[PDB]
């Protein structure tokens, strides 16, 4: 996608409000929850059993700070976001072997999950802007899929 | 299906949706035109400008059919009878704009009742919209 | 959802294909993993190449509970309960997956069939395989 | 997008024996048929009524024409989509109000005409030829939207 300059600065003003491992457990927790088959890639995760399993497993939290630790940091490189993810997109393909349609899952719970961590602040244009992000980098790493 | 405890969930977090249903629905619609622009192609006929009057008018008017169907959760064929009839014979939009309704009434709720959207509740109200996606997407063909 | 002109079109056209069920299905798959590359994903375990003897053993399993679905038109959700279950649990495959599939279930079937692919007939199976898939997913969550 | 070399070849020479007025007919017509709600936008094409009425229209066929005519210059441009069909996105949208899931569907159905004329010669490989290229004619004509 593209995103306007005043878009960009709009991602870029409220996820300086982020904090990234709290966030990225939450949206990863919410997809274990929300779309359960997402757990496929956790059978040695530990203990799934209910919502609040999930969102209490520390391995989830674990992996949640990487996956969006990562999301965080591509956030520099709007601008190249299939660049900037073409190797964690062979990764995922070539040895992780995940569906891209679980990006797309994440990005959109990730977007709620900003609604409801900063309500009102999150308003329809800041909204519309990072629907852009999510679905970029979702894009971005499926590109390298064969 | 949705379950009892799904049932319990919708209707508690959208019982708190009360009197702002109308609000709510009209903010969903505005954050879908934005977000998905492609939705705009069933409304060329609207004034889409924020504080629109026919978007609020809309709003109120899709809130009050999910209200009803939270009301006869049970029962949300027969409930929506009339409406999936409209969907499916004159309106006829393509069935994928129901996720991105759906999902923009998801963040709207998220928006608005920090308290009620945990990760279970969250789950079930998005089974629900799903639910009354299917409904509504029912009788296309 | 399936009407009965639908269910006499599906009987005419799988009976039509008859005991090339088997090898349309292994078919079927191969286009899917060529023309959906991400589909790819639920297979680590498999040789993928054409001709491949995995491939043609699982097409035939697909097709089998095609034949099975067929025969329980009326009665398809107990008939297809293992494989909700199998689906929704262990295989989990993302329901995205179940359109690509369908779609090229229907395009084999579109390559094999001259006289029976006839509009009508072609979107009863259409809508055959969209309710196969809804049931096999409906467990999921 | 992004066909391979063979990919290419393989499209090109499938083409070759199209008969494109045949096909964007059955195709366009097909659409209305599996997908009844797209006749949203064929209010005044007179009878739609019944398959045979749909797949009979004399309008159905003329617009056939056009529209796979259309798609047919664009084979012509493989590597730049986006500018082929920009102006004929701009029509959809503005003018048309055509919904851009309907360019996958038709994408989707005229791959289905395809096989269903062709037979064994509409082969796993050039299927996938074909679905990169209705997927990036669908993405092209979607692209100017707003
Ligand atoms: C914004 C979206 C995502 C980003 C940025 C991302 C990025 C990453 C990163 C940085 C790693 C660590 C790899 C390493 O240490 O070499 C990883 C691993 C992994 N990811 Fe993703 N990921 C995303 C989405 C997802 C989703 C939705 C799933 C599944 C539902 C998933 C499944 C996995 C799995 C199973 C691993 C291996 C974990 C491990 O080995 O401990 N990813 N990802
Ligand atoms: C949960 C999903 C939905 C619900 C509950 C819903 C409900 C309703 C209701 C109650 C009406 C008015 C009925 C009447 O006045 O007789 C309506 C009309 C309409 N809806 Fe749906 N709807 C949904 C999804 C959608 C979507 C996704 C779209 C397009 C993206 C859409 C497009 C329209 C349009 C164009 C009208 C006519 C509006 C007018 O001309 O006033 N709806 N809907
Ligand atoms: C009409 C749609 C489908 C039908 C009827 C179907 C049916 C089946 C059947 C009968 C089996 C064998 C189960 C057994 O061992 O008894 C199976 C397994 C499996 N299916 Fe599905 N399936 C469908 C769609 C899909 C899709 C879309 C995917 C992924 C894109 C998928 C992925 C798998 C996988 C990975 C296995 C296990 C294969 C193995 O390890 O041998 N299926 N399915
Ligand atoms: C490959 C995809 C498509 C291409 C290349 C295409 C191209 C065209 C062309 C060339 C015309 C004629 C313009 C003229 O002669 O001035 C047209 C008109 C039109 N198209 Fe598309 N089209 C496509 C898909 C669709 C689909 C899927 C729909 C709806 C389901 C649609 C709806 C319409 C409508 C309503 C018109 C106006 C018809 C009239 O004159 O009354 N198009 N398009």
């Amino acid at each position: 996608v593209h995103l306007t300059p005043e878009e960009k600065s709009a991602v870029t003003a409220l996820w300086g409000k982020v904090n990234v491992d709290e966030v990225g457990g939450e949206a990863l927790g919410r997809l274990l929850v929300v779309y359960p088959w997402t757990q496929r890639f956790f059978e040695s995760f530990g203990d799934l059993s209910t919502p609040d399993a999930v969102m209490g497993n520390p391995k989830v939290k674990a992996l949640g700070k990487k996956v969006l630790g990562a999301f965080s940091d591509g956030l520099a490189h709007l601008d190249n976001l299939k660049g900037t993810f073409a190797t964690l997109s062979e990764l995922h393909c070539d040895k992780l072997h995940v569906d891209p349609e679980n990006f797309r899952l994440l990005g959109n719970v990730l977007v709620c999950v900003l609604a409801h961590h900063f309500g009102k602040e999150f308003t329809p244009p800041v909204q519309a802007a990072y629907q852009k992000v999510v679905a970029g980098v979702a894009n971005a790493l499926a590109h390298k899929y064969h | 299906v949705l379950s009892p405890a799904d049932k319990t969930n919708v209707k508690a977090a959208w019982g708190k949706v009360g009197a702002h249903a109308g609000e709510y629905g009209a903010e969903a619609l505005e954050r879908m035109f934005l977000s998905f622009p492609t939705t705009k192609t069933y409304f060329p006929h609207f004034d889409l400008s924020h504080g629109s009057a026919q978007v609020k008018g809309h709003g109120k008017k899709v809130a009050d059919a999910l209200t009803n169907a939270v009301a006869h959760v049970d029962d949300m064929p027969n409930a929506l009878s009339a409406l999936s009839d409209l969907h499916a014979h004159k309106l006829r939009v393509d069935p994928v704009n129901f996720k991105l309704l759906s999902h923009c009434l998801l963040v709207t709720l998220a928006a608005h009742l920090p308290a009620e959207f945990t990760p279970a509740v969250h789950a079930s109200l998005d089974k629900f919209l799903a639910s009354v996606s299917t409904v509504l997407t029912s009788k296309y063909r």
